[PDB]
C-alpha cells in the first residue's frame, strides 16, 4: 500500500474516536505525471511503506522504555503525548490500499 | 462508568487495557484526592492535579503501564523527588 507521516500540535484531545487520521481521501500525494517506471515507483513506495512500519515499531517502544519526567500514554497507532500542556502529538500513518 | 470508551469489545486488544488502566488509575487518583481534602484540590482528565501555593507547578501524573506514578515538579533538585517517588 502506501503510508503518510503527519503530526498535529493541538490543544489536548481525550480517549475518544472521531474524523480524526484521513479519510478515504487517503494521503493526498504528487501524482508524478513526469515520466519514470510504474513500477519501479511501486517499488519505492513499498520501500517507503516498510520503512514507516520499521519507525513506527521503533517509537512504539516507549512504553517499556525510560518513565521518567514525561508520562505518556500509548496505543496502536496513537502515541499521543503531553510535555508540556500546552503542545499535542502521536504523529500517525495509514494504508492507503484498500479503496477501489 | 460503563468501561469508558472501551465498553463494547471486538474493537482492540489493547482497547480495553487501556480502559482498564485509566479507570483504575483515576480511581487511585480520586483516592489520592480524598486524602488530600480531609487533610485541607482538583482532578483532571489524564490524571489529578495538586496545587502547593495560593496564586503552575507539582504536577502528577500515573504510569499507563505500571505502579509507581511518576510525578515532576518544573523546577529544580533532581535525583530527590525519586525518593519522594518511592515513598
Amino acid at each position: 500500500g502506501s503510508a503518510y507521516i503527519k503530526v498535529s500540535i493541538q490543544k489536548q484531545a481525550p480517549d475518544i474516536g472521531d474524523l480524526g487520521t484521513v479519510n478515504l481521501f487517503k494521503r493526498p500525494l504528487p501524482k508524478s505525471k513526469p515520466g519514470s517506471p510504474h513500477w519501479q515507483t511501486k517499488l519505492e513506495a513499498a520501500q517507503n511503506v516498510l520503512l514507516c512500519k520499521e519507525i513506527f515499531a521503533q517509537l512504539s517502544r516507549e512504553a517499556v522504555q525510560i518513565k521518567s519526567q514525561i508520562p505518556h500514554i500509548v496505543v496502536k497507532n496513537q502515541i499521543i503525548s503531553q510535555p508540556f500542556p500546552s503542545l499535542q502529538l502521536s504523529i500517525s500513518l495509514c494504508h492507503s490500499s484498500d479503496d477501489k | 462508568l460503563v468501561e469508558r470508551a472501551m465498553k463494547i469489545d471486538h474493537l482492540s486488544i489493547e482497547k480495553l487495557l487501556i480502559d482498564s488502566v485509566h479507570a483504575r488509575a483515576h480511581q487511585r487518583l480520586q483516592e489520592l484526592k480524598a486524602i488530600l481534602r480531609s487533610f485541607n484540590i482538583e482532578t483532571a482528565l489524564p490524571a489529578l492535579i495538586v496545587p502547593i501555593l495560593e496564586p503552575e507547578c507539582l504536577h502528577i501524573f500515573v504510569d499507563l503501564h505500571s505502579g509507581m506514578f511518576q510525578l515532576m515538579l518544573y523546577g529544580l533538585d533532581p535525583a530527590t523527588l525519586e525518593d519522594m517517588e518511592k515513598s
